[PDB]
């Protein structure tokens, strides 16, 4: 994903599926 | 005689009932056989109201009340300039007499609609922020307006400070009479006040009219009116004052005190409702006269304290209702820096432009504009890491036109000089210096310009606006003395 | 028959007459003194002695003052006569040019047209102002919130308005200074004088004015209103036309009798309002409309206190208007005159019914392609004019073209700029817009529409561009 | 000549008097009490008829009961003679120490000093508390204020000023207590008998006492102001010294005749207020003041109804003031004491003509990083603050500290702390703070900034926060 | 006042704090241990109904808190610990509590006796 | 207003209905957290009881502690722990809504009377998060937990 967050489901959506990039 | 005379039915908190005084006219003076005296408000089919100038403990039931064939009026002309009197022209700085010859009745009717020409002729403050971007005409009635201790007095103090410059010189035309009027402020901070005005030699031109906490209620009600005549002497014979009113809250307070005892009804915030005319009376009779009638004039700076910043209650919407104009000034501006704390985009000039000279009209505007882009943005300021130039440009502008806003206190400024110093930020000679440098700065580059030229100084005023010559020679001066400062 | 001044507080004075008494809102003449002091009669106490409310200062007022009672309400000059004058709220002259001579004299106090003298259809005011008659036209006879406040075409607007109505349906306009700035008032008259609507020369004047200042007591600002509104009557009913009536400012009429309110001893009502908030208002309202001989419309100003639009003031007065003219400085800004906002100013007779079918969809075809264009403004900034479809360039170009036409040049600044002013026909306005939303001017540039009359005279100005 | 009782409702009683009429102001003495009952004269009502408020409970009065005029208004004792005593409203002693033996008296009411008797002379008085001395701090001769709403800190603050400036005083004290707790005064005055400054053996004591507490009725409430105020007149103008004047409360005087107004047939202003307010105020405020003859710096505990600042009473307040001190209880939420505003704090002397460009461009700036965080709080609280700018962010943690370093434990609070206290002297302070907004230590944790004193014990206490 | 004299302050920091560190990224050891404690205080100033707690008690379980012992503890545990401990001191430990109320002090002592106790009692209570 | 506040001082059980509750589709539109019961005491009501309940009453009060961050930001700027917070209370405040015999043309749903065990099973079993699994909707206008399990299967 990235650094950055305030992008809704962004990051969660793969921390569910789940080094990591971002 | 129950006719000419009358006794003390009742007496007190400042409200004596009489019985007899037949002949007694509407808001008349009488006198109490004590001395004091006492003004007829309110006149009932089996009494009459009297409003009682002094300490109750002086009146009695059953004493005497006179009609003296009085007329309230006040001492008014020149003697009164460097003089501290009382709400009717008392001397109160330990001076002794006013040496006056004229007087004037200080209940009277605003000059009508046919005698009057356009607010046109500048009323400069020397406050860059107001001269620049709310700009006060020869005539016009602008509110000063914030809460407590935003920087109100100052305003109008500066002002008056500023004059000095005009009225040393040779033009007629363009001096300027003051008088503050102080309404319900304490006596040491008046005292500081008319220090402030002798150390910077403003007092010899300035009428202080001070109606103190401990004056009893009517005085702080008639002060306003009585300052108001003494500068119609000068809007009346060819001449031009300038009137601060400080404050009318507490004015509208001691009224609001007489009312009430007086068991007339109340209203909101149990003010009755004559309050707005009390206000809109006293503001009608500044006014820019015509040739015809001597082409005088009298500015009115009125002053009032908002609560928490409530510009929509009673007494603040009669001000701003009635004046042509507010400089409204906030808390959280003066502790983010930003002083004189004027809110630039809620003051406003109804007058405007109308009352700039043409130098100060043309930089302005472009101030003006560009700070207003920038308010559209101002926002975007410490959450923007990724702005297009063009709103880069706006901010960076926006950053340093504010800093060439805030001013020292005490120093008026000359209106060339103002021009100058806008001229460095409209034309982007600062866009690349850092914001917390810029007053600095200026500091340096107006001592430079005002000390070295002189020349350019004067050319800037007598050309009305900037020429290409002027344009050239401000080019060069800054360009340089901007390389030498961050060297 | 001649009373005494028993009391005076303040503005209200009461005063004790031993035979007939003058009932309420009779005009009351004080003697002995320099100036004239009328009495407005408020109520009747008991015991012979009446409640007035003074039209001017009381100072000097002494117990037992002579008070003549005149008969009647407060009359004041009406008639051609008035044209061009300035009168204050009991009919006097205050533009120091002498008596105005007329033949009649009415008072400022009528009970509204009946029932049966109301005119049951809606008709539309052409004002010949492009914005107005398209999107929030004047009904004859109805109301209109004027927003704006300052430095916004606010005076040229009223100034073209007297112009129109006087050209295109032969009335003449009335304008009604509530707590007007003396300086504002003097300003006001000036920019009349030049602009032609009032001419000092000849007779040709258009507007009358009636100036209730704001240092004149509670009771004169509560009945200017009603001052200007009955020289308005005699236009409409002794003469049969279609008037004109400015009312500035509608709130100041709201407070003023607010004051009278507060002077007379009665209890406020919600946010300090009078109880009689909504019948003030109501029996000043309802004489503003079509009768059966004329009609009067009135363009009254509003400020809205604390920006509320629910504050008892607005939200009463709302209850009477049929239209609202917004008058924005975003608008000013881009160069548009008149300033009007095309999107915020309302209609109620803009309902296909009243206007027509066609006047109907031509207006909410505008009304929507600049809705549209506002919806684009994002994706402009965004991904330029050029990332979009084809369809989507199209109501851009249309957008910006009708914005501009609904631009256009006034005669009463004839004199500022050089340019000759279009009072433009119903017709035209409604073909115009109808023409261009169907894209017959699509190949015309942009500029072409810019500050222009009629149709015709854009595809004159696209010809002339070199 | 003597009156009689015609009615009593509460504190108000209407005496009439068939001869000689009491002017406004008199005192009346109440016949056949056990305990001496003064009544003063508020108004003529007519029919040989005044309206007098009473001094004490009226409970046992009856109507037709003997009242007479002492033919002046309340006159207190004056002199060296009321130091280390403790009076009430009428100049009783209240501390079971006999008479006072004074040479002469004074009225409770009188004149304020006029324009031509005021003085313009204004140099710091410095507190050694860090808020007060930076960022509003209080003139010699000045009017300083502190408002403040319930339970904020004004007392705890007042006796601090008191232990930092009052026992190193070389003039006298003066403490009125006004409509405040009785428990309070007992606390004062045994404290002051340890510290010395009164002394019950012989005649070295610097304070005198009055006091008229919550437990008293209105009138006491609305007098006992003036007769404090009139012990401090005397020392002012008839010896000419350095007189110190402590007043807690001051808004107590306000109440008290808000308690009665209604009763004195007063329509009410708003907020419930006598609508003579303001000039009741104005003619008590201006006898509280330097003059060319004395100087009298004066320190007033200033109550807020609930919380308002806008409220009539303390709003009226401020212009009566050279320097205000504004406690919040926001502020005191967070343990931040002393609970002081730093944006709403004032000083006719914070200005770099007074206090120099290095203490006044300290204040300023620790007001602007303040000004610039309060603004940036509500935003990066739901904002979150990972997008903050590494300019932003650092301004963030400086003045979360500086914050931090304001708070100060109090000499006369460490039951209230735990902490020992710390006086910090005007440099030392300044300096801190200049070293803060310098960025000397970023690197320093917050709490390490929180209830010390100098700007050592915050480094100090980093290390022992390092374990 | 031995265990109790800095805690009021402390916590109207800590809940400052907390709501400071609402948005949660990396913070300093000195804010994450203020935290720490504060979570576990607000645990320990937790009370049922119609049981007030002799004095003695009270000074036993707040100290327990202050001096960090419960620092490692799940928040989620300390009402459970506060009762077995309480208990346990109750029965077994009756002379420690007859001279903190008798004293009205914790000396030299019983501040080892304490610690001794909780420490030991803590881990038992947590294999 | 003074009429009802001083009538709470008049109860032993109040039942608080809230206008912005029914205009959400929960009837009855009890405020669960405004209602209050002197007899709401472990030894009158057993503690399985008073433990469900203000577990019941502590869920609820979190997840309107979290609701102005969600009003901004919404659902997605929430911990993985706060989610199940809100997900846990929503069931939670659905499953308190009930079809009255009296309401039945209003509501569409034959009229549900529950048993005290069957209230507190139903939800001590959403709190230890026995129907996580479960979407919100089942919980909307039924009786016993039973139901609400039977309305899920049947949303397939
Ligand atoms: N331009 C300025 N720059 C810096 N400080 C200023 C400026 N103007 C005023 N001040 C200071 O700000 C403080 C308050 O200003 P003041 O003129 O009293 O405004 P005010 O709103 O009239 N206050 P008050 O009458 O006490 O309610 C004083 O300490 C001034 O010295
Ligand atoms: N400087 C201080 N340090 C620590 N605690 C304080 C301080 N000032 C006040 N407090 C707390 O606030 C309470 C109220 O203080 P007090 O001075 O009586 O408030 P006020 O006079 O404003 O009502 C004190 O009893 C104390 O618990
Ligand atoms: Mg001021
Ligand atoms: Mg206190």
């Amino acid at each position: 994903s990235s650094d950055r967050g305030l992008c809704g489901a962004i990051h969660s959506s793969v921390a569910k599926q789940m080094i990591g990039v971002g | 005689d129950l006719e000419e005379t009358g006794r003390v039915l009742s007496i007190g908190d400042g409200i004596a009932r009489v019985h007899g005084l037949r002949n007694v006219q509407a808001e008349e003076m009488v006198e109490f056989s004590s001395g004091l005296k006492g003004m007829s408000l309110n006149l009932e089919p089996d009494n009459v109201g009297v409003v009682v100038f002094g300490n109750d403990k002086l009146i009695k039931e059953g004493d005497i009340v006179k009609r003296t064939g009085a007329i309230v009026d006040v001492p008014v002309g020149e003697e009164l300039l460097g003089r501290v009197v009382d709400a009717l022209g008392n001397a109160i700085d330990g001076k002794g007499p006013i040496g006056s010859k004229a007087r004037r009745r200080v209940g009277l009717k605003a000059p009508g609609i046919i005698p009057r020409i356009s607010v046109r002729e500048p009323m400069q403050t020397g406050i860059k922020a107001v001269d620049s971007l709310v700009p006060i005409g020869r005539g016009q009635r602008e509110l000063i307006i914030g809460d407590r201790q935003t920087g109100k007095t100052s305003i109008a103090i500066d002002t008056i400070i500023n004059q000095k410059r005009f009225n040393d010189g040779t033009d007629e035309k363009k001096k300027l009479y003051c008088i503050y009027v102080a309404i319900g402020q304490k006596r040491s901070t008046v005292a500081q006040l008319v220090k402030r005005l002798t150390d910077a030699d403003a007092m010899k031109y300035t009428i202080v009219v001070s109606a103190t906490a401990s004056d009893a209620a009517p005085l702080q009600y008639l002060a306003p009116y009585s300052g108001c005549s003494m500068g119609e002497y000068f809007r009346d014979n060819g001449k031009h004052a300038l009137i601060i009113y400080d404050d009318l809250s507490k004015q509208a307070v001691a009224y609001r005190q007489m009312s009430l005892l007086l068991r007339r009804p109340p209203g909101r915030e149990a003010y009755p409702g004559d309050v707005f005319y009390l206000h809109s009376r006293l503001l009608e009779r500044a006014a820019k006269m015509n040739d015809a009638f001597g082409g005088g004039s009298l500015t009115a700076l009125p002053v009032i304290e908002t609560q928490a910043g409530d510009v929509s209650a009673y007494i603040p919407t009669n001000v701003i209702s009635i004046t042509d104009g507010q400089i409204f000034l906030e808390t959280e501006l003066f502790y983010k820096g930003i002083r004189p704390a004027i809110n630039v985009g809620l003051s406003v000039s109804r007058v405007g432009s109308a009352a700039q000279t043409r130098a100060m009209k043309q930089v302005a505007g472009t101030m003006k504009l560009e700070l207003a882009q920038y308010r559209e943005v101002a926002a975007f300021a410490q959450f923007g890491s990724d702005l297009d130039a063009a709103t880069q440009q706006l901010l960076s502008r926006g950053v340093r036109l504010t800093e060439l806003l805030k001013q020292g206190q005490y120093s008026p400024m000359a209106i060339e000089e103002q021009v100058a110093v806008i001229y460095a930020g409209v034309r982007g000679y600062l866009d690349k210096l850092e914001p917390s440098k810029i007053t600095k700065f200026e500091n340096a580059f107006l001592s430079h310009v005002i000390s070295q030229h002189q020349a350019l100084l004067s050319k800037i005023r007598t050309d009305g606006k900037i020429s290409e010559e002027s344009d050239a020679k401000l080019k060069e001066i800054v360009t340089n003395f901007l390389a030498g400062f961050e060297a | 028959t001649t009373g005494r001044i028993v009391a005076v507080i303040g503005a209200v004075v009461d005063v004790q007459f031993d035979e007939g008494l003058p009932p309420i809102l009779n005009a009351l003449e004080v003697q002995g003194r320099e100036t004239r002091l009328v009495l407005e009669v408020a109520q009747h106490l008991g015991e012979s002695t009446v409640r007035t409310i003074a039209m001017d200062g009381t100072e000097g007022l002494v117990r037992g003052q002579k008070v003549l009672d005149s008969g009647a309400p407060i009359r004041i000059p009406v008639g051609p006569e008035t044209l061009g004058r300035i009168m204050n709220v009991i009919g006097e002259p205050i533009d120091e040019r002498g008596p105005i001579k007329t033949k009649q004299f009415a008072a400022i106090h009528a009970e509204a047209p009946e029932f049966v003298e109301m005119s049951v259809e809606q008709e539309i005011l052409v004002t010949g102002i492009k914005v107005v008659d398209l999107l929030a036209p004047y009904a004859k006879g109805g109301k209109i919130g004027l927003f704006g406040g300052a430095g916004v075409g606010k005076t040229v607007l009223i100034m073209e308005l007297i112009n129109n109505v006087a050209k295109a349906h032969g009335g003449y306009s009335v304008f009604a200074g509530v707590g007007e700035r003396t300086r504002e008032g003097n300003d006001l008259y000036h920019e009349m004088i030049e602009s032609g609507v009032i001419n000092l020369k000849d007779a040709t004047s258009k507007v009358a004015l009636v100036y209730g200042q704001m240092n004149e007591p509670p009771g004169a600002r509560a009945r200017v209103a009603l001052t200007g509104l009955t020289v308005a009557e005699y236009f409409r009913d002794q003469e049969g036309q279609d008037v004109l009536l400015f009312i500035d400012n509608i709130f100041r009429f709201t407070q003023a009798g607010s004051e009278v309110s507060a002077l007379l001893g009665r209890i406020p009502s919600a946010v300090g309002y009078q109880p009689t908030l909504a019948t003030d208002m109501g029996t000043m309202q309802e004489r503003i409309t079509t009768t059966k001989k004329g009609s009067i419309t009135s363009v009254q100003a509003i400020y809205v206190p604390a920006d509320d639009l629910t504050d008892p003031a607005p939200a009463t007065t709302f209850a009477h208007l049929d239209a609202t003219t917004v008058l924005s400085r975003a608008i000013a800004e881009l160069g548009i005159y008149p300033a009007v906002d095309p999107l915020d100013s309302t209609s109620r007779i803009m309902d296909p019914n009243i206007v027509g079918s066609e006047h109907y969809d031509v207006a909410r075809g505008v009304q929507k392609i600049l809705q549209d264009y506002k919806s684009l403004q994002d994706i402009i900034a965004i991904l330029g004019m050029d990332e979009l479809s084809e369809e989507d360039k199209l109501t851009v170009s249309r957008a910006r073209k009708i914005q501009r036409f609904l631009s256009q040049p006034f005669q009463v600044a004839e004199v500022f700029t050089g340019h000759l002013g279009k009072l433009v026909p119903l017709k035209e306005t409604i073909k115009g817009f109808q023409q261009i939303l169907a894209g017959e001017y699509d190949h015309l540039p942009e500029q072409a529409f810019y500050m222009v009359g009629p149709i015709e005279e854009a595809v004159a100005k696209a010809d002339k561009l070199a």
